[PDB]
């Protein structure tokens, strides 16, 4: 526990929620009735660049 | 206070029981219900525009004046505030030296456009428009135009509004406000056919930048079907109104708007449609009215004698607006309209070239004849409207260069 | 036509005691809860509405009508009458008759407050804008124009800014969203007008936190309201040029050149800072270079032009200038109105002069006195076009020949056949300007023998 | 004033009035940029008096004859305030030696004095200068102005370039070396480069980054503009320079004046320099095509094309474009609420390791003002929807054990500081941070010009979000709120009662104010849980709840009302997301709330009505095999039992189900009408069900029409007599009659587009079955406009024709009904009933004419 003497009081973590599962596993039953997912985004640019 | 203009009306100033002062102008001689209709036609393209969440982030809206017929020879007309002509800007705008040499000097492009027609047709009346289309290539008229262009200042728009604007700010809004309102206006007068548009037909409000439309004597094609030198044109857009936009074109936020009114306009077309044919059928819409209306003002000299003849089908110009709120070329339904109104013509066969395109410059001979998108069709109305080809051979009145 | 001009007292200590009076009733009156005032209400309303309407240019009857107005709130005398006349009185006729008594004194002075200002209309803003939420839901347009001139006035002074906050908030959350509705466009403008000064009695940043959360608690669909007055009419203007020419061309002196520049860019925030100007250094510095730049103005249209061009016109620079000139002839100060007062006098007997006669300046002058005659807001600056309109008349008919006056605009004739339509114009403060011109002609009307014996049959059909 | 006299002095500023404007270019300080103008101004004009032609009068002749009297000077009283004090009534310690001075000289006369001193207007100029910094920026411009003009007389080519090369130096100095960003200054450096032509090549990054820090983005696209436009820098697209690795002059100053134009809002000039000068592919116009048409699904899928394409036969793109496409995709992904793919996209270019360092955040300027806001935006609503993870909160933490780090983010992202902390408790701080972004509101509204409506509109929608944060955590902060149910209440009907704008309020503004409740109702369902850690134990140890199920069984407890609440919230979001045109987002959050919707039947109901107006909006753009299968789908769901059980109980779902399976089928129809073999250009799975439910023993596309046709009029017919079957009150003032008035003109219209098709096409079949349509259009017509329907009003002159062409099936029809019908809804189309006098079918509007007559 680490609340610190200033004002800034920095949080280490949140005590709230937390929760491990969210959600039905079944997430929606009916494919047919909502369009395709839509692809997942995907960059592979190349790093450590200056000013780019 | 008489008006310098057209007929020569009067202003005359009302005094109301509200503690106010209303301005109207007094049109004598004049049946106005044509106006009238117009204007409900107008109001409710405003009323479509304002149910459209597209067009009402941006308040696109056209602006509307008063008509008022009080007898079928008389009438009044709301008279707007801190207005001006469009063509008073640009002849204000210009110095002395300008405006005397384009107002009065030879070889001046009013000069020497007359002038190129006499070379090329030995004519020195309104059938020397029909020998030119029947006798010249469109490189002399693209060179000859371009020639005659070039004769104009070219930022008369952008040093007006510079002269009245006092900070960057102002200037931004104006010019803002004047590209959409032209933008929204040329859309709007497309779809309902509206032709005749010279520099005397629009009113800039002075003191925002806005355009206002006036003078709606042709409707449905009739400046394209019944003119003894037709009009080939959507609307008005010429090379001011391209400089105004100065380092950036025409492609940027006039086609935005352009392309956001239509795809309003277009999405549920029945109100719209319905209320242009209860227009287009009305039994005080008779073509006696048209003719005489036609008679009353010069124009492009209709002539107590039309070669045209009597042609007048309210199916047809129904027909044709309906074809183009859907998916249509633009060149297909002018040239529709000169099959219509010009078959018994030496110069057919060039007035559909003409209006039609090459395939080689124009994007709107590359593309079919229906089933366009609102993007394409907004293409090709503004590869129709910037083309020099046609815009070489127009009236001498409407005035191309400018 | 001042109501509250030139009138004092005839007891000044009277008015002292009534002061005193009041001031003490402030802290005493809203004491005990106001339980002890429940049978007073009704007989504290009808005696201090009678006396102020027998005596109507007094603040303290306002003032203790408002604590009165106050004290029933708490009590809530005013909860079961909102249906008036449908019911006599099931249960109570003196609270029924108080409520028709307050909601017609209220619709009285909201009429007549149009022409108070200074302390009488703090006073009478107060009052209205602490009524009951049902008198105000009986007719809300009436009531409006008092919410702006308390916003208006309350951008300078605190207390009015927050009676109108406190009397918004209450409109906005008890009174039914529907009939509502239509005014809030023209609310919210004034609102912004305070909300665009933060970029520089409760202080102006609680006012400021108080505004935005009123904002953002009317929500999205209202208060977009707040931006309905700008992009349109007057907000454009003042963002134009005034002549699209440049006429004042002045050159700078060096020892070595002599560089040009033009002073009429210079004008519109001078002519601001000189009207309306906080700080009293700005103000002076800026009516001083004004008073330059009108003589500048002067010698340049006088000058006769070195090229072979006619002379520099300066009518669109008068017409701008003049009306100006006009408000800072009597401004509240005295350094300014003993500055620009005989300003105003010169130019007028040089506009009357042989030399500059029958020209569209004398025009611009005339037509500058005579629109400022019919300010619907401003008396002082009526009164003053009144005492111009003497003036000029006087110069007028003294400079000019007998001759020279055929065909000649700007005469005698021309002034009263102005003054004739705007007697008879249906609009009612042209016929006010129109008398008040009348009243500041008639001594110099009377002398001239000549002009009498054609010009009294006409105006008195005219005036009556 | 000695330091003034020192500065003035010569051999510290040469007096050859040419030289002198370097001098005080080169005597510059960032600290005294706020007074500079008027310091250069008065250095610029104390020379003035050392000329000869100063003392001298100006104007060498009077007006006219006037003989002036001596100097009259005012009486310079003490100031005193009279706006606050009785009326009709009857301590200067440093307003005495700081009273109003005075300068040049009066003299009375009955002639204005112009023969004038030519000091008389140079000192009041500089004076009224020192004390208003738009005075001083206007004197300052003209002054230059004036020099360099005049300069330009009495010098040749070399020096006129050498001393523009100095100025242009020194101004990139003074754009580059600042850090107040006082408005007046940058605004007269950047004018004064606009009005010249060798100021012109001012950098474009420093203009840029003042006009963003000062809020002078007008000013900057006018130098942008007439630097692009006068300069003609190159002209020669063929490259013949050699080729090297720096983006070209043109393209940096067309990518700030779109930094600009998007800083400033204005989205069309953006697109239109996107697609005419930065675009040089033919992906990036179908992606700004899709853009423009609010597709952002398609316009993200088609910008992941291009930049993961790796082969190009025309070339290698510009790094613009990549950047560009890079940007718009993070736009899109933000507009599509698509917050785990905007969180990689703002995360991905950081670091080639799986997991991003996020501190090489502050490393680059680029990095923080185009990934920080996305990233910070996408984190926080993850969190806020529920999901953990702590990237944002450690970042956050460790970034403000910093101090610019902390400035920056507390200059900006205050919202996001006070939701994070509210999270995690702390309801005692987060006051400050909201308190902090109100003020920091105030300012940034306070300096934007008038003339700019979108920022203003931003703003506007911005403080309403702060509003409802701040109102939020008033009401937490206080502990009554939580005991008993009517405080709750009270804030519910509130959120319910305030909403954005539908029609104009952007996505972003929803998404935010509904993340916002939502996560508010947790926090609130998590704070009223029961004391003892155990459900229940307090429920059975107190009596109240006992008694509470048996009297008050009419609603439930708490989350009863929170999950109603929020169901409500989320079907008037979806709704606006379709009214809008943002059908990829409607889909997300209908799918969402489909996980839950079929708990309740009224629920279950509203989610289907929901689903298939959405549906219906969305086949309008498309062809008509997607329409096909768009409206195939739809209505596999208005033919169940489970749900027609619950619509045999309440008669307007009925209704409203009726007229959407109506619209259904007649969109089917038109789809397949307008085209044929669209049903042979689908496979078979699709022709065999929609033959199957055309109900046509025949097997040609004519019949299968008719069919489809036929049901359409059956439902649109049942649905307008289950309204008019006593469904409702009369319900004065027109409340609930918004679906009777749909029923009508559902039915009427396509009655009338049946009637006008028959009208166009000549006719061979007899169509004996249409004598029962022209009668129920007018009926159907006049009832709703009776109801006060205004496209009945503009659609009234149809009921004429429709009397003109078929005389004896509803003439008499109308007369009986038109009379019951308001006159002042005739008042519109008064010429044509007028004009409709002297014919036969006249008997009709007799009445109408004589009640407006009359009044």
């Amino acid at each position: 526990s680490q609340s610190t003497e200033p004002k800034y009081k920095p949080l280490g973590k949140l005590k709230r929620a937390r929760t491990v599962h969210r959600d039905s596993e079944e997430e929606d039953d009916y494919l047919f009735d909502d369009p395709l997912p839509i692809p997942l985004r995907h960059k592979v640019p190349y790093p450590e660049t200056f000013h780019p | 206070t008489v008006m310098a203009s057209l007929r020569r009306p009067k202003r005359i100033i009302i005094r109301g029981h509200d503690e106010r002062e209303h301005p109207f102008l007094v049109k004598g001689g004049e049946d106005l219900r044509q106006d009238q209709r117009v204007e409900q036609l107008f109001q409710v393209m405003n009323g479509i525009l304002a149910q459209d969440s597209a067009c009402s982030q941006r308040a696109l809206q056209l602006r509307t004046y008063s008509v008022v017929p009080m007898t079928s020879r008389l009438g009044l007309i709301e008279w707007l505030e801190n207005t001006v002509t469009l063509k008073d800007l640009l002849l204000n705008t210009m110095s002395q030296e300008e405006k005397a040499a384009y107002l009065s000097d030879p070889r001046a492009p009013p000069c020497e456009y007359k002038d190129w027609l006499t070379k090329m047709s030995g004519k020195h009346d309104v059938g020397a428009y029909m020998l030119m289309y029947k006798g010249a290539n469109r490189t002399e008229t693209v060179t000859s135009f371009r020639k005659r262009e070039s004769k104009v200042p070219a930022d008369l728009l952008k040093r007006a509004f510079v002269r009245m604007s006092t900070s960057p700010e102002a200037f931004l809004a104006l010019r803002s406000h004047f590209a959409s309102s032209h933008a929204l206006i040329c859309i709007s007068h497309w779809i309902l056919g509206i032709g005749d548009r010279h520099l005397n037909n629009f009113m800039v409000a002075m003191e925002t930048g806005g355009v206002i439309g006036i003078d709606f004597g042709h409707a449905f094609g009739s400046a394209t079907q019944f003119l003894p030198v037709p009009e080939l044109m959507p609307f008005r857009l010429t090379r001011q109104f391209i400089n105004l936009m100065l380092p950036m074109k025409e492609t940027g936020l006039m086609y935005s708007i352009m392309v956001h009114a239509l795809r309003a306009f277009r999405s549920d077309p029945g109100l719209l449609t319905n209320t242009m044919d209860v227009f287009v059928k009305e039994p005080s819409f008779d073509w006696k009215n048209f003719e005489q209306k036609m008679l009353k003002k010069g124009g492009s000299w209709i002539q107590e004698i039309n070669v045209a003849e009597k042609n007048w089908y309210p199916r047809q110009k129904i027909c044709y607006a309906k074809r183009k709120l859907a998916g249509a070329n633009p060149a297909v339904i002018t040239c529709d309209e000169l099959l219509l109104g010009h078959e018994k013509a030496p110069a057919f066969r060039d007035y559909v070239a003409v209006a039609r395109g090459s395939k080689d410059h124009n994007i709107r001979a590359q593309e079919p004849e229906s089933g366009l998108s609102e993007e394409t069709q907004v293409k090709c109305l503004m590869d129709q409207a910037t083309d020099p080809n046609i815009l070489g051979r127009t009236w001498e009145g409407w005035e191309p260069w400018m | 036509s001042d109501p509250a001009a030139n009138l004092h007292p005839a007891k000044p200590k009277d008015f002292s005691a009534f002061i005193n009076l009041v001031e003490f009733c402030r802290e005493i009156l809203p004491e005990k809860q106001a339980e002890f005032f429940e049978p007073w209400v009704y007989s504290f309303s009808y005696e201090l509405i009678l006396q102020s309407t027998r005596l109507p240019l007094i603040s303290g009857f306002y003032k203790l009508l408002s604590i009165t107005v106050r004290n029933a709130k708490k009590i809530k005398y005013f909860e079961g009458v909102s249906p008036k006349s449908l019911k006599h009185s099931p249960e109570d006729p003196e609270k029924y008759s108080c409520f028709a008594l307050f909601v017609k004194f209220g619709k009285e002075v909201a009429v007549k407050m149009k022409q108070y200002k200074d302390e009488l209309l703090a006073s009478c803003l107060t009052f209205l804008l602490s009524l009951p939420h049902n008198i105000i839901e009986l007719d809300v347009r009436a009531y409006v124009p008092a919410l702006q001139m308390a916003f208006k006035l309350g951008l300078s002074y605190t207390p009015l800014a927050e009676v109108g906050l406190n009397a918004l908030e209450e409109w906005s959350i008890y009174i039914d969203r529907h009939v509502m509705q239509p005014y809030y466009k023209d609310i919210l403008p004034c609102l912004d007008g305070y909300l665009k000064t933060s970029a520089l009695a409760i202080s102006l940043e609680e006012i400021r936190i108080r505004v935005v959360q009123m904002l953002g608690s009317l929500g999205g669909q209202i208060n977009k309201n707040l931006l309905t007055v700008t992009s349109s009419d007057e907000m454009m203007k003042s963002y134009v040029a005034w002549d699209r020419e440049k006429r004042l061309s002045f050159a700078v002196p060096f020892r070595e050149m002599k560089p040009v520049i033009f002073l009429d860019v210079f004008l519109p925030r001078v002519t601001e800072l000189a009207l309306t100007a906080s700080d009293r250094q700005t103000k002076v510095a800026a009516c001083e270079l004004l008073h330059s730049m009108v003589m500048f103005m002067l010698g340049k249209a006088t000058q006769m032009p070195e090229g072979g061009q006619g002379a520099p016109p300066m009518y669109q620079l008068y017409k701008r200038t003049f009306p100006v000139l006009l408000r800072l002839a009597c401004d509240v100060d005295q350094v300014t109105r003993q500055l620009y007062e005989p300003l105003v006098m010169q130019l007028i007997h040089w506009f009357t002069n042989n030399k500059k006669f029958e020209s569209q300046d004398t025009v611009a002058l005339l037509e500058a006195i005579l629109d400022g005659i019919v300010d619907p807001v401003d008396s002082t600056l009526r009164d003053f076009c009144g005492r111009c309109i003497r003036e000029f008349l006087k110069w007028s008919i003294k400079q000019i020949t007998p001759q020279q006056q055929e065909k000649s605009p700007v005469n005698t004739k021309s002034l009263f056949k102005r003054l004739y339509s705007l007697a008879l114009h249906p609009n009612a403060f042209k016929r006010l300007g129109a008398s008040l011109a009348f009243n500041n002609i008639y001594r110099e009307f009377r002398e001239e023998e000549s002009l009498v014996e054609q010009f009294v049959f006409e105006a008195l059909v005219i005036y009556m | 004033l000695i330091i003034r006299n020192f500065w003035s002095h010569e051999t510290r500023l040469p007096s050859n009035t040419l030289d002198r404007l370097l001098a005080l270019n080169s005597l510059y300080s960032p600290k005294i940029e706020v007074h500079f103008l008027s310091l250069a101004t008065n250095f610029l004009l104390e020379m003035t008096s050392m000329s000869p032609d100063y003392p001298n009068p100006m104007f060498e002749h009077p007006l006219s004859e006037c003989e002036f009297q001596e100097y009259t000077i005012d009486s310079d009283w003490r100031f005193r305030s009279t706006v606050l004090t009785p009326m009709f009534v009857e301590e200067l310690k440093m307003k005495q030696d700081a009273q109003v001075v005075l300068y040049r000289s009066y003299r009375h006369g009955d002639l204005p004095d112009i023969q004038i001193k030519h000091s008389s207007l140079i000192t009041p100029l500089q004076a009224v200068a020192q004390r208003d910094p738009i005075i001083a920026k206007q004197l300052f411009s003209s002054l230059f102005s004036g020099i360099l003009k005049e300069m330009d007389k009495f010098k040749t080519l070399s020096e006129k370039n050498n001393i523009t090369q100095k100025l242009l130096q020194d101004f990139n100095r003074f754009l580059n070396t600042t850090f107040s960003f006082f408005p007046p200054f940058v605004s007269c450096i950047q004018d004064i480069s606009c009005q010249h032509a060798a100021l012109l090549s001012l950098d474009p990054a420093a203009v840029s980054a003042g006009c963003l820090a000062s809020l002078q983005q007008p000013v900057g696209i006018r130098l942008l503009e007439e630097a692009l436009l006068r300069l003609l820098p190159a002209e020669l697209p063929a490259k013949r320079v050699r080729g090297k690795a720096r983006l070209p002059p043109d393209v940096l100053r067309w990518v700030e004046l779109a930094k600009l134009y998007r800083s400033i809002g204005e989205y069309d000039v953006l697109r239109g320099i996107f697609t005419s000068e930065i675009g040089t592919k033919q992906i990036t116009q179908s992606a700004l095509l899709a853009e423009a048409r609010s597709d952002y699904s398609e316009a993200a899928k088609q910008y992941d094309e291009a930049l993961n394409k790796q082969d190009w036969v025309d070339g290698e793109p510009t790094e613009a474009e990549k950047d560009f496409w890079e940007l718009a995709s993070l736009d899109c992904y933000n507009h599509l609420a698509e917050w785990k793919s905007l969180e990689y996209c703002s995360t991905a270019s950081i670091d080639s390791e799986n997991p991003p360092d996020l501190n090489k955040i502050w490393s680059e300027p680029f990095y923080q003002e185009t990934y920080l806001p996305y990233m910070i935006r996408s984190k926080l609503k993850l969190l806020l929807q529920g999901e953990a993870d702590q990237s944002l909160l450690t970042f956050i933490d460790k970034a403000m054990h910093g101090e610019l780090q902390k400035a920056i983010l507390e200059l900006h992202y205050s919202q996001e500081l006070s939701l994070l902390y509210l999270l995690q408790d702390d309801v005692d701080r987060a006051k400050y941070y909201i308190q902090n972004g109100i003020q920091s509101f105030m300012q940034n509204y306070s300096s934007i010009d008038v003339l700019l409506h979108q920022s203003r509109l931003t703003k506007l929608q911005s403080v309403q979000a702060l509003t409802e944060i701040q109102e939020f955590i008033s009401f937490i902060s206080k502990q009554g709120n939580l005991s008993s149910q009517v405080p709750l209440k009270r804030l519910l009907n509130t959120w319910t009662n305030r909403y954005p704008d539908a029609k104009m309020d952007p996505m972003n503004i929803w998404d935010d104010i509904i993340t916002n409740r939502c996560f508010f109702l947790s926090k609130i369902e998590e704070k009223l849980t029961p004391l003892p850690e155990d459900n229940s134990m307090n429920v059975d140890q107190d009596g109240d709840p006992s008694d509470r199920m048996e009297v008050q069984e009419q609603e439930e407890d708490i989350s009863s009302l929170i999950r109603s609440c929020k169901f409500s919230m989320k079907m008037k979001m979806i709704d606006s997301a379709r009214k809008q045109n943002n059908f990829s987002l409607a889909m997300k959050l209908l799918k969402e709330l489909h996980k839950e919707s079929k708990t309740r039947d009224d629920w279950l109901v509203s989610w289907v009505q929901s689903y298939c107006r959405l549906s219906h909006c969305r086949s309008r753009s498309q062809g008509c095999s997607e329409q096909v299968l768009t409206v195939l789908k739809t209505v596999s769901l208005l033919d169940e039992n489970n749900v027609s059980s619950y619509l045999s109980k309440n008669i307007l779902a009925f209704r409203d189900q009726n007229i959407l399976l109506g619209t259904t089928y007649r969109i089917i129809a038109n789809a397949l009408s307008s085209e044929p073999a669209c049903l042979a250009e689908i496979e078979e799975d699709k022709a065999r069900r929609i033959l199957e439910l055309s109900g046509s023993s025949s097997e040609d596309s004519e019949k299968v029409i008719a069919g489809l046709y036929q049901r359409a009029f059956q439902h649109l017919s049942e649905a307008v007599q289950a309204a008019e079957e006593e469904a409702q009150p009369p319900s004065w003032s027109c409340g609930p009659a918004a679906g009777v008035i749909d029923a009508y003109m559902t039915l009427a219209d396509f009655c009338d587009q049946q009637l006008r098709k028959e009208e166009e096409n000549a006719s061979v079949i007899d169509s004996a079955e249409l004598q029962a349509y022209p009668a129920l259009v007018v009926e159907k017509m006049l009832k709703a406009l009776k109801l006060n329907s205004n496209e009945a009003r503009l659609k009234f002159p149809r009921l004429l024709q429709i009397i003109e062409r078929y005389p004896e099936e509803t003439l008499s029809l109308m007369t009986k009904e038109i009379s019951s019908v308001p006159c002042w809804q005739f008042i519109s189309w008064i010429s044509h009933m007028v004009a409709l006098l002297d014919k036969d079918q006249a008997v009709a509007v007799q009445h109408s004419v004589e009640e407006i007559t009359d009044n």
